[PDB]
């Protein structure tokens, strides 16, 4: 499943868990997505 | 049914911003963002109303609709039976006061 | 978005909460449209 984690995302409940675990919102989300893939063009991941 | 077209989502909703400002006194401090809201539904940040509450609150009562209002907010009860002040205060949970 | 935002103990806090909101919606509502006529509930009282 495909979770958008761009800062400028609206959520789903997807999101929203993910977010939940670590207690973070979605601008420092999507900063911690950029800190463990430098590659990724996008804010998509899948949810592997 | 007593009034209870309860909403847990509102809910949810209130109770987090209490939890995180217990007095909105961040709202108090940015009015520019508190002035998005009007005041009717700010309220709902303190006060237990949920939008279909809300909607209630706000509804016009006139003599061409007040059956049909019965019906719509009470249920097909008896309005005789509302009436009573025993039926009415279990069916709302009332104190006597 | 805004249950992600709590910390521990606000959402225990939470989660205690709802519950008693809970419980007065579901007892309202099936005392007035799903217990049966036969018992003779007008409470929550009498529900329990």
């Amino acid at each position: 499943e495909e979770i958008d984690l761009n800062s400028g995302s609206t959520g789903d409940w997807r999101k929203t868990i993910l977010k939940r675990a670590f207690n973070i919102d979605d601008v420092s989300l999507f900063r911690l997505l950029k800190i463990t893939d430098h590659d990724n063009k996008d804010g998509k991941i899948k949810n592997n | 049914s007593g009034a209870t077209p309860y909403h847990d989502a509102y809910e949810n909703v209130r109770e987090v911003i209490q939890l995180q400002d217990p007095g909105l006194e961040q709202l108090n401090a940015s009015p520019a963002i508190a002035g998005l809201m009007h005041q009717a539904s700010l309220l709902g940040i303190n006060a237990s109303i949920s939008p279909e509450l809300f909607n209630i609150l706000t509804e016009e009562i006139t003599e061409g609709n007040a059956e049909e209002l019965y019906k719509k907010n009470f249920g097909n009860i008896e309005p005789a039976s509302l009436a009573m002040p025993e039926y009415l205060k279990r069916y709302y949970n009332l104190s006597d006061e | 978005v805004l249950t992600a935002g709590l910390n521990s103990q606000q959402a225990n806090t939470l989660h205690a909460f709802l519950d008693e909101s809970r419980s007065a919606a579901l007892s309202t509502y099936y005392i007035r449209q799903v217990a049966k006529a036969a018992a003779a509930i007008k409470s929550r009282d009498d529900l329990y």
